[PDB]
């Protein structure tokens, strides 16, 4: 009942961002959803003396086929004053067997918005071909997607849950903007009934759908180096480049006994027989290989960031750091829209996210191998996610390309 | 009295922090100040202001201006505006005419009576006080506060559009079988109606303007609208006429303008030419097409409306020069609209990646316009296309499309082998230059000894790493494995540019292009890496 108090942070005004186009279908869902939304009070109608605007648009969740709004509250998030008093991370959610992922966001408008703020919440439903002037509402209860959402309503949140939480004391249950990320270390038959209990608990004090990941994983991939009966200067050129490379992050790599095989000026298909040093070299440095690096530590104060190589035929490889060659984890994704490479990049930076909030509980940011007109124009028609990290763009090809696979 | 639905308020305020207006009111004319209490009375006879007392203390300068017949009051606000909060717009883009849709009949009304019907916040009027200096200065000026939006104010335009639409929304929730558009102080009405069907229907819109005491004039518009630099006919659509004027810049505009319906409005040699100091002559003999463009600018061309139910089209097509132009169509040669696009300055580049951004921004100006994609026609066949995405190292994308064999085609002028060629003769390259006397050496040797180094007055090792490289593709066969250590040299070729900037990058873009199989791989400097440690001896000193 009582609205919390709210303010952005000193020195900063609300945000103004320019709504992008939308397809005439997203705008139809929208006006359905947002006609609803406002006869039940959610949002209302506002005029010109407001200035301040935030990006709408439409998704489908995964295995439904109903319109979904989604408000890119970006901007407000970063000029919306961190919220305090207690979410901290639970390392053993990482840990778990199994992983399901709730879409509690709906819980979040049953709670009133503090009055003074509501205007920063505002955002257009624009109109095919500018036409009419766009349809401008703002919100009135907590909005999804939000940062102040889960902050504010943590207190209704912890309570609606302490039964169940007293009754399964070793499962673990995390939120993240309008997710709730429930691990457990059962069979997925008893997970879906302790999770469609913990459904029970939600539908009395999007909520049939979840996530069912397993955070069983390898973190940081080791370095693989070839294993062959013979060798050509190009294996062996190969070779060398990546070693070369894996010894900005390992010490004691050498690749002097290798490269003497390279003296000489012979054809690059030709078949050189290993030295008795140079095989010695080479299985030091895969003993090297073995072992982690070691001075590797997360920093909560610092950004987390994402960089993603197309490596063909369906298959996507991404390294999240802190400071370059330190890596924190390292994976793969195989074969998951064989035909559009666009998709495949959204899927595949919404697991890389996904999987970063298991880990650490924030989002990273991405290097991603695409020009920026190109994503801009099709990144929302595959994205499924509540929420929406920040990118940048690559647009000179690593040569460490090809040292990742 | 008819009682009469009262227009609601905007709640307006200044922005935060600042204060309203005191501007000093200037010298008059007995003559000028004679005539602004002519107008300001009868205004405040009609409610639009208020005789205020001394207790304001905002002032905002009046003036007089005459003749046509008569004078006129000028109010400036250009301070109050500094102070007055921001607001929405409540439009910025335009529609396109191609995104307009016919109407069997189109009835346009006056509404301009309304503009000085929809009041001012109250506790705003204050803030927009002004003064007429009395005769002879020997009394003090008569003073007035609007009640009305003022015009010229900041928020003036956005409050009144506001206010428009919430009275007309209703009714237009109500007949959806009409259509309604706003432009200054008129109302366009269109319907595809029985004549008489759609002229009640106008008079039921008069009948509930009347509902907030909305004088509508009961009164024949040409059918050429002449609208923001438009012409909008019945049937076609098309630009104003308008033309460009030897000492001269703005023409790049009016062409770009003129080139969203008129085909082939080249501007690149107009626009490679650039403060408004000096005119050059068109060196780039400009005057081949800007004749060419008077020449297409001379014949006209109109553009049709939008049809739901047919499908949407665009097809491209390459100018040369970085240079692309399209059109957009539901059937053929009934152009909607046509453009151009240039390519994003850049240091190398090629057709495939600039075709690519072409249909993003069509697909986008198309989604604005039309609130869907068109099916693309491209120049491009789609066995090239599969090849580059199959193979390029960046995610693309490209919706819906079909080959149109309207040459020039794009294509991909050449292909790196992705394994070393068994039997080619193996090049190891490199190159350097001194940093101070911009003296360097370019070279290679093979494994079959053929060898060469060349020596280069003013270069830098960026070149010469490129250089070595064009030594081996000009004194290798047709087929040929070179091995550099330039990660400069691989970064550029690996991106795969068909043009470039570079005179030396284009000579090794032309000798790739004669070859049948090229594997580039790359080593580590300084290592001993045989062939190129043997050709860094060579060519570092
Ligand atoms: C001459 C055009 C015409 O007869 N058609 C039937 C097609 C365009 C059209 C259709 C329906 C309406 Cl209602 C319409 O009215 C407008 C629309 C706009 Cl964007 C601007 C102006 C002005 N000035 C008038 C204009
Ligand atoms: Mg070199």
């Amino acid at each position: 009942i009582e609205t919390v108090p709210v303010k952005l942070k000193p020195g900063m005004d609300g945000p103004k961002v320019k709504q992008w186009p939308l397809t005439e279908e997203k705008i139809k869902a929208l006006v359905e959803i947002c006609t609803e939304m406002e006869k039940e009070g959610k949002i209302s109608k506002i005029g010109p003396e407001n200035p301040y605007n935030t990006p709408v648009f439409a998704i489908k969740k995964k295995d439904s086929t109903k319109w979904r709004k989604l408000v890119d509250f970006r901007e407000l998030n970063k000029r919306t004053q961190d919220f305090w008093e207690v979410i901290p991370h639970p390392a053993g959610l990482k840990k778990k067997k199994s992983v399901t992922v709730l879409d509690v966001g709906d819980a979040y408008f049953s709670v009133p918005l503090d009055e003074d703020f509501r205007k920063y919440t505002a955002f257009t439903i624009p109109s095919i071909n500018n036409e009419t002037p766009g349809i401008r509402y703002q919100y009135n209860v907590l909005p999804q997607g939000w940062k102040g959402s889960p902050a504010i309503f943590q207190s209704s949140m912890t309570k609606i849950l302490e039964p169940f939480k007293k009754q399964n004391p070793d499962i673990v249950i995390y939120q993240y903007m309008d997710d709730l990320y429930v691990g457990s270390d059962l069979e997925i038959g008893q997970h879906r009934t302790k999770i469609e209990e913990l459904r029970q608990h939600l539908l009395r004090w999007f909520l049939w759908m979840g996530y069912e990941l397993h955070p069983d994983k390898w973190t940081v991939q080791p370095i693989v180096l070839p294993e062959k009966d013979s060798w050509t200067v190009n294996d062996i050129q190969k070779l060398v480049g990546k070693l070369n490379w894996a010894s900005q992050i390992y010490p004691g790599i050498k690749v002097r006994q290798l490269s003497k095989l390279l003296r000489g000026t012979k054809a690059l298909t030709e078949v050189i027989p290993l030295t008795e040093e140079a095989e010695l070299e080479l299985a030091e440095n895969r003993e090297i290989l073995k072992e982690p690096v070691h001075g590797v530590y997360y920093d909560p104060s610092k950004d987390l960031i994402a960089e993603i190589q197309k490596q063909g035929q369906g298959q996507w490889t991404y390294q999240i750091y802190q400071e370059p060659f330190k890596n924190l984890k390292t994976g793969k994704y195989a074969r998951m829209a064989h035909t559009n490479d666009v998709k495949q990049l959204t899927e595949a930076v919404q697991k890389i996210t996904t999987e970063s909030i298991v880990i650490w509980g924030k989002t990273p940011k991405f290097k991603l191998p695409i020009q920026k007109e190109t994503w801009e124009t099709w990144w929302t028609e595959y994205w499924q996610a509540t929420w929406i990290p920040e990118w940048e763009f690559v647009n000179t090809p690593p040569l460490v390309k090809l040292w990742y696979q | 009295m008819v009682p009469i639905s009262p227009i609601e308020t905007v709640p307006v305020k200044l922005k935060p922090g600042m204060d309203g207006p005191k501007v000093k009111q200037w010298p008059l004319t007995e003559e000028k100040i004679k005539a602004l209490v002519e107008i300001c009375t009868e205004m405040e006879k009609e409610g639009k202001i208020s005789k205020i007392g001394p207790e304001n203390p905002y002032n905002t300068p009046v003036f007089a201006i005459k003749d046509s017949t008569k004078w006129r009051k000028l109010v400036d606000f250009r301070e109050l505006n500094k102070r007055t909060q921001d607001f929405w717009e409540v439009q910025l883009g335009i529609p396109h005419p191609a995104g307009l849709k016919k109407k069997k009949s189109v009835t346009v009304l006056d509404v301009g009576d309304a503009y000085f019907s929809v009041p001012l916040d109250e506790d705003f009027r204050k803030y927009t006080a002004f003064t007429i200096p009395s005769i002879n200065n020997e009394t003090p000026g008569i003073r007035y506060q609007y009640n009305v939006l003022p015009q010229g104010w900041k928020g003036s335009p956005a409050i009144f559009q506001s206010s428009m639409t919430k009275i007309l929304e209703p009714f237009a929730a109500q007949n959806p079988d009409i259509v309604i558009y706003q432009y200054m102080d008129d109302l366009y009405v269109g319907s595809d109606l029985e004549i008489g069907q759609h002229r009640t229907k106008i008079e039921e819109l008069r009948q509930h303007l009347l509902r907030w005491g909305l004088t509508t004039p009961d009164k024949q518009k040409e059918p050429p609208f002449l609208w923001m630099g438009y012409e909008l006919h019945p049937d076609k659509w098309t630009v104003q006429p308008i033309v460009l004027p030897s000492w001269t810049q703005k023409l790049v505009g009016k062409l770009n303008w003129a080139s969203q319906i008129y085909p082939g409005i080249k501007v690149r040699q107009l626009s490679k030419l650039l403060a408004l100091t000096e005119v050059i002559p068109l060196t780039e003999e400009a005057e081949l097409e800007l004749a060419e463009n008077r020449e297409i600018l001379k014949e006209p061309v109109h553009g049709v409306y939008y049809d739901p139910s047919k499908d949407l089209i665009a097809e491209i097509q390459k100018q040369g020069q970085g240079q692309w132009t399209y059109q957009i169509y539901q059937e053929p040669f009934k152009n909607l609209k046509t453009g151009k696009y240039a390519r994003m300055r850049g240091a190398h580049t090629n057709d495939v990646k600039q075709l690519t951004e072409a249909v993003q921004k069509i697909t986008t100006e198309s989604i604005v316009i039309w609130g869907k994609t068109p099916k693309f026609k491209l120049p491009i066949q789609k066995e090239t296309w599969e090849t580059w995405w199959t193979e390029y190292w960046q995610a693309t994308w490209i919706p819906e499309w079909e080959f149109v064999n309207t040459p020039p085609l794009v294509k991909l002028w050449y292909q790196l082998e992705k394994e070393p060629i068994v039997g080619a003769e193996t090049f190891y390259v490199d190159g350097a230059a001194n940093r101070e006397t911009k003296l360097g050496k370019a070279g290679y040797v093979t494994n079959k000894g053929r060898q060469k180094v060349v020596p280069l007055t003013n270069t830098t090792n960026q070149k010469t790493e490129l250089q070595a490289i064009y030594l081996a593709l000009q004194d290798s066969g047709l087929e040929v494995n070179i091995v550099t250590d330039s990660q400069y040299a691989l970064g550029i070729i690996q991106a795969q540019p068909d043009k470039s900037e570079s005179e030396l990058v284009n000579q090794i873009i032309e000798q790739l292009i004669k070859k049948e199989k090229v594997y580039l791989a790359w080593v580590p400097a300084h290592k001993g890496i045989g062939g190129n440690e043997q050709v860094d001896k060579l060519v570092s000193a």
